[PDB]
């Protein structure tokens, strides 16, 4: 993800880090660590003698898969939700510095009052953009 | 003049959408100590 | 008034065994059990188990499985400790004290009180 | 080597509060009612505190249990006299499917502190051709009565054939004890050094024998 | 919760209380009234005779808590996400009562054409604050 400047300088682009790094892989992970006890045969059973315990065995098995396996689809749908939902973090950083030199379109844009160029751009993607240099009330 | 809006944060909690964040804390939990048995308070005990 | 008076003082050559006695008073004595503690000469406390006067029902401590059995009598509200293959280890000052448990597994829910002499 | 850990001794003026701790371990204290015993000599233990917090009715609240995680401790204030005894804690203990025992500390309230004072005899030459070998470690005038002791054949740790009186009051209401090392001739002949270590309130007091020096 | 004023006057400092009234307590009792049945031994059992039956009720369970368990890990992890998101209303609230006399920083401040004293801020801390008083545009 990153910021773009137009005029008649060009079109410039650039890319912020901070937020590619914070991009998923954590969420991943914890899923990843759901530990769940094993389900085996159980062991006085005896498959000939006891059927009927044994059909309730099988019973008491499904359900627990079927169980356990709608709390995990619920842990997933609720991380996508975060991931999708998330993703207008970047237009509060930009708005940060500027100085109310710029007007807040709503677009997810600005206009400044000056022109930026590659040089200049990559000053804000790093952070250390703060104009006096363009002279403009400074946050 | 500028009007704005207004800690040490030691507490860590767990949450779906959020991960881990560091917050203080209200505990819901206890580990309960072995105690001899009792007559249960509503009901008759045999 | 809670009571408890054991048999007398023995001596023993090492390898024979002994029977020490525990006789109950003003309590009820089937409702309650009788544990056993024993003080080398200028020691500490060592716990030997505990026996239910409601059940007979015993735990020894893992030291003591083999060498110690418990007993006791509902008529004469008296419990027994019989301690066998005796070596020197075994001089020691034997208490009995009631102890509050008398059913169910015997795992330190519960305590023992008063102690003999 | 007892289960719970009791220092031997635990002493203040009277009037002041002095606490007696006991230490243990998960599968006791950690997840276990405590208890507490007092036991004036040749007497029957009696109990004292009762499910880690609580007093039986006679027990004053000069008495109190304290508890956090795997360590228990008494404290006792508005220290007197009569409090002089012997103090044990039990709990019972999930892994030796058992009751345990500490080791038990002696409370000392009327003398200042006093270091004790060791001797250490070698076997005499009567002894040793007699075949035997006992060395002597008499230890006197230590105050409050208590102390540990520790033998080394010359720098590692002995504990067989070790027999220590308990401590008996002396003619000044001071203290004294006795501790012997019982030797074959042949384990006597083999080290170049002895020696008797006595701890008391915290320090120790050494006395080392050789078998070739006279 | 509360707003803070800067200037040459110093530095005045208030607090909102329905902000601070409103601030968990409910949801600790929503998660407290969770009711759940008991799991106790089943009567017919009989230690001797029937263990297979009987380890199968072991199993029933094991299973029950650590299903229930999952579920209100979830209820608090949900709630939790809840409390945290939550904390930018007060902003809203007190850009309310400006008129366009002041921008939005971005900053959760404003840049107020006039002077704010203690008790100038405590009156919009009350929320009776609407100036004519100073005499900018009302909303």
């Amino acid at each position: 993800h990153g910021y773009t400047s137009h005029g008649a300088h060009g079109v410039a682009v650039a890319a912020d880090l901070k937020s590619t790094q914070e991009a998923i892989t954590k969420n991943l992970n914890s899923l990843s660590e759901l530990e769940v006890k094993n389900l085996q045969r159980l062991s006085g059973a005896m498959d000939e003698l006891h059927n009927e315990i044994l059909e309730l065995d099988e019973k008491v098995d499904d359900l627990r898969a079927d169980t356990i396996s709608s709390q995990i689809e619920l842990a997933v749908l609720l991380s996508n939700e975060g991931i999708i939902n998330s993703e207008l973090a970047l237009e509060r950083k930009l708005k940060k510095m500027l100085g109310p030199s710029a007007v807040e379109i709503g677009n997810g844009c600005f206009e400044t009052k000056h022109k930026c160029n590659q040089t200049c751009l990559d000053r804000i993607a790093a952070g250390t953009f703060d104009a006096g240099e363009f002279s403009l009330p400074t946050f | 003049d500028r009007i704005c809006t207004g800690s040490n944060s030691p507490h860590v909690v767990k949450t779906a959408t959020q991960g881990e964040v560091n917050v203080g804390v209200i505990p819901l939990t206890t580990t309960p100590t072995k105690s001899h048995f009792a007559n249960l308070k509503g009901t008759e005990t045999r | 008034q809670v009571q408890l008076v054991q048999s007398g003082a023995e001596v023993k050559k090492p390898g024979a065994s002994v029977r020490v006695s525990c006789r109950a008073s003003g309590y009820i004595f089937t409702e309650s059990g009788i544990t056993w503690v024993r003080q080398a000469p200028g020691q500490g406390l060592e716990w030997m188990g505990w026996i239910s006067g409601y059940s007979g029902d015993t735990k020894y401590a893992q030291k003591l499985q083999g060498r110690v059995t418990m007993t006791k009598d509902t008529s004469t509200t008296t419990a027994y400790m019989e301690l066998r293959s005796l070596r020197y280890d075994d001089t020691a000052v034997y208490y009995c004290a009631r102890d509050v448990q008398y059913s169910g597994s015997y795992l330190g829910a519960y305590y023992f009180d008063y102690w003999s002499p | 080597q007892s289960v719970l850990t009791q220092p031997p001794s635990a002493s203040g003026t009277p009037g002041q509060r002095v606490t007696i701790s006991c230490s243990g371990s998960s599968s006791n204290i950690g997840t276990n009612y405590v208890y507490w015993y007092q036991q004036f000599p040749g007497t029957a233990p009696k109990l004292l505190i009762y499910r880690s917090y609580q007093r039986p009715s006679g027990v004053p609240d000069r008495f109190s249990g304290s508890k956090s995680g795997s360590s228990a401790s008494l404290a006792i204030s508005g220290l007197q006299s009569e409090d002089e005894a012997d103090y044990y804690c039990a709990t019972w203990d999930d892994s030796l499917n058992g009751w345990v025992f500490g080791g038990g500390t002696k409370l000392t309230v009327r003398q200042p502190k006093a270091a004790p004072s060791v001797t250490l005899f070698p076997p005499s030459s009567e002894e040793l051709q007699a075949n035997k070998a006992t060395l002597v470690c008499l230890i006197s005038d230590f105050y409050p009565g208590a102390v540990t002791v520790a033998w080394k054949a010359d720098s590692s740790p002995v504990k067989a054939g070790v027999e220590t009186t308990t401590p008996s009051k002396q003619s000044n209401n001071k203290y004294a004890a006795s501790s012997y090392l019982s030797l074959t001739p042949e384990q006597w002949k083999s080290h170049r050094s002895y020696s008797c270590q006595v701890t008391h309130e915290g320090s120790t007091v050494e006395k080392t024998v050789a078998p070739t020096e006279c």
